[PDB]
């Protein structure tokens, strides 16, 4: 789903794009 | 005993009035329990607070810098806030690289998780979203569920939904729960229609989060094409605001009125569990006095922000207090910061706990309709953080 | 007329030479256009030069903050770095808010194209992503194609090649391509048989991004599958490392290389258009001979970054130059910064285009194997993104 394993950099700027398996 | 102290503490929140937390909305919290702190610190201590603006974003990091560089190098003992996930980032690693601590009653998102390095001085005294996802993790187990649709709001500003479903995530990931996520962006143009229609194609069981109108419309799609009956079970998280039921959630004196209570009855509300006490009362009654002779009404009970500040401000007197009696200085802001974890006190409202990793244990009710041809609405369960156990009201 | 100038600049790369960005393997290249620089400013001009490692992450906004913060309150005069995606965030918009000019041959996450307010301050003397995008979304409309898989590795910490297919991303969204995507950490263990799979589900055409290995790995799956061999259009990009966009790319003296080669029939390569010249020649000698005195295995000459931090000087200077004409000083960052934007400029490599958003024009080639036997894979075509016209070759 859209949010990968992690999300380890969470409030860093990164949030252009989703993500999934 | 000591000398007296001179505590220097950086507030750092939106000083615009439409955040529940904002500068305005907190700051009587905090005097207040500064205030009954006095008369655990050496007589004459004192507190000057600088109450600076986060913008909920960059400002904070600028703010705090900057005080930094002109004030030559010197550093406050103590910083509050941010509360706003992006803004509450460099400021808490920052907090962490100068050994200053960081309380918060914000910073929900699921990354402050990992104190290891990073985020190693930040203590969060509301509870975290991973909480909230730990109950529903629990509810699911109760009703057998295995399976769940998550469906939410992204801006790509604030994204407290993002965040807050991304708590469901991380623990239903974990335990393996089945999870389809579905996102959209409320602001933008709504096309309500094509949600529904993945909702009808991945799971009978949901949980979504967005404006409470955004729900309503979301609710009303779905009724009209009659999921609305026994099929499906709808859930949304509202921490904050929840006090709609006892007067209809649904209503809104819209005409949509009656299509919306119909719909509501297969639609459960996860809140956070508020409990009271006579103290209490006083703080709500005096905090609302002020905000009000300010241009600005409250919500009844203070929010759950302002509640978490106040018992922050208490969970700090209460580290430098065994701090400073073991010999260290508040410049020794590790050792502060391990003093308010893992403990708990009584808080404005009740018994307060922080768990071994700075996080706040926290308490959550349910919501739904009892009395379908009125659209009467209880609270049908609470769960116990801490305690970990769920249970259903009497 | 003008007083002997002292440029005070603040170097943030990294440390650890395993990128092809290191403080040591970009060093050279600065003082060499120091020197050429300093022989157009008012003589007796002086560089002073701080190499500090960014550490690819916090690190870089620690130094810049303790720098200014510990002595007076005194910031740099120029910012060269940081390169990291996550890196430079910070550091980018504490420099847009002190009114300080930064450039880097990195920052090519497509977050950083967004300047009304943030990153105001920022010029990127590389091809970001998005241009990388532009160049993709013409070779999709040259073949009549319109749909697309993404597929990519995403380690959750530095990212590269997430925020590459961003670019992607960004550019088809909104010309209406539709994409599929796929995300798994290489980190972790590959499940290169679903990987497969889903992409046997997918489109196609399939841009891909990964560590040269991880996509030599699902080459030789697909493969398997019978996939390749003018069925699906497999494409990755490798923009900067040479030993990766080199002919023989799938060879690797193992026991698979002619398999391999069989699999790489229908693979092509997106990377950069290096242009060289009589200048560069002495350039990459010296640049060469210093990276060799200092132990550093020579990689194989000068990268885009190296390459890019020397025309990156260059552009500062001559900014300075202007904005000292106009009765400014070396202080006012803005001045110059918009003095680096909208221009064409001699670099050591040849003519350098900055639109008029601050980024750096990007020309692309492809590679594909032109004899299946051989193994040779020689550039099918190019792209220019200023003209914007991609050309096939004879
Ligand atoms: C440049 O790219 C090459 C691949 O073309 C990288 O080399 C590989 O590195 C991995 C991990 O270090 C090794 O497992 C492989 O054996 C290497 N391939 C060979 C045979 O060269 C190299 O790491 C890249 N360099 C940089 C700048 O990171
Ligand atoms: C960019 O600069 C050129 C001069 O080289 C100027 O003619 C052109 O109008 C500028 N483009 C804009 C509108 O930014
Ligand atoms: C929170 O939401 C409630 C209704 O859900 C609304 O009445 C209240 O004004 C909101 N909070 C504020 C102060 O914006
Ligand atoms: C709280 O839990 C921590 C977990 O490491 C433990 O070290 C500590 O003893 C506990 N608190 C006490 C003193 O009971
Ligand atoms: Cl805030
Ligand atoms: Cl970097």
């Amino acid at each position: 789903g859209c949010f990968g394993r992690k999300m380890d950099r969470i409030s860093s700027s990164s949030g252009l794009g989703c993500k999934v398996l | 005993a000591l000398p007296p102290q001179k505590i220097e503490v950086l507030v750092l929140l939106p000083q615009d009035d439409s955040y529940l937390f904002s500068l305005t909305r907190v700051r009587p919290a905090i005097e207040y329990a500064l205030r009954s702190v006095e008369g655990l610190l050496p007589p004459g201590t004192r507190f000057q607070v600088a109450y600076e603006d986060s913008d909920c974003g960059n400002r904070a990091l600028f703010s705090l810098v900057d005080r930094v560089a002109a004030a030559r190098g010197a550093k406050p003992d103590l910083i509050l806030g941010p509360v706003c996930e992006y803004a509450a980032a460099p400021v808490a690693r920052l907090a962490s690289h100068w050994d200053l601590p960081m309380l918060s009653a914000g910073a929900l998102a699921a990354g402050f998780q990992h104190k290891d390095s990073e985020y190693s001085h930040l203590t969060r005294v509301a509870p975290a979203y991973a909480k909230m996802g730990e109950m529903m993790l629990a509810l699911f187990r109760h009703h057998h569920w295995s399976r769940a649709a998550l469906v939410y709001s992204d801006d790509k500003l604030e994204r407290n939904c993002y965040f807050t479903l991304e708590g469901v995530h991380e623990v239903f990931q974990e335990e393996g729960l089945h999870t389809s996520i579905y996102s959209f962006d409320e602001t933008k143009d709504l096309d309500l229609e094509d949600i529904v229609r993945n909702i009808q194609a991945s799971e009978r069981v949901v949980i979504m989060c967005a404006s409470s109108d955004t729900i309503r419309s979301i609710m009303l799609v779905a009724h009209r094409h009659g999921m609305t009956s026994g099929d499906y079970a709808f859930f949304n998280i509202e921490l904050f605001n929840s006090s709609s039921y006892g007067d209809g959630s649904w209503k809104r004196g819209d005409k949509h009125d009656f299509e919306a209570k119909q719909a509501y009855s297969s639609l459960q509300t996860v809140t956070l569990l508020r409990t009271v006490k006579p103290e209490f009362e006083k703080f709500s009654m005096e905090v609302k006095s002020s905000v009000e002779k300010q241009g600005l009404n409250m919500e009844d009970y203070v929010n759950m922000f302002v509640e978490g500040f106040h018992d922050a401000i208490l969970l700090y007197v209460l580290a430098l207090h065994e701090v400073l009696r073991a010999g260290y200085s508040k410049k020794d802001g590790g050792k502060i910061i391990q003093q308010t974890w893992n403990r708990t006190f009584e808080g404005i409202a009740g018994q307060v706990s922080i768990d071994a990793n700075g996080d706040r244990y926290g308490d959550f009710s349910v919501i739904a309709m009892t009395d379908v041809e009125a659209g009467t609405q209880e609270v049908i369960g609470d769960y116990f953080g801490k305690e970990g156990r769920f249970e259903m009201r009497p």
